[PDB]
């Protein structure tokens, strides 16, 4: 019935907005990481675990959006 | 001519403009490169005139 339908619309709307959210942080992230590299590569190693510890809080959100999105697609279906 | 001494001195030769060689290897890092603040281009080009007038005086 109808209740799958929208179920189906929902998920798919909050996963895509997951995604979006989540790529373009890290982009944004990373490009900096990248060119102070470039000017310096001694911190390459240094700068790539601050990299990992702040990309975390990044994917804080977007998570929890994924685990919900895959809840109702597979559980609430 | 060299001042070597209070009593002796040397006439000399010496390479001015194209810049001479030196003996290191590239300083990655040391607190801010102020080559992007103005022009590089154009504070190089003051700079050198500065070297140049130095050793001639």
């Amino acid at each position: 019935n109808l209740n799958m339908d929208l179920l189906y619309m929902a998920a798919a709307v909050m996963m895509g907005l997951a995604a979006i959210g989540a790529a373009i942080g890290i982009g944004i992230l990373g490009g900096k990481f990248l060119e102070g590299a470039a000017r310096q590569p001694d911190l390459i190693p240094l700068l790539r675990t601050q990299f990992f510890i702040v990309m975390g809080l990044v994917d804080a959100i977007p998570m929890i959006a994924v685990g919900l999105g895959l809840y109702v697609m597979f559980a609430v279906a | 001519n060299k001042f070597i001494n209070t009593m002796s001195q040397v006439p000399t030769i010496s390479q001015l403009l194209p810049l001479p060689a030196s003996d290191d290897d590239d300083l990655k890092h040391k607190s801010w490169d102020y080559l992007y603040e103005p022009d590089p281009k154009a504070l190089l080009d003051t700079l050198l005139r500065r070297y140049v007038e130095s050793q001639v005086y």
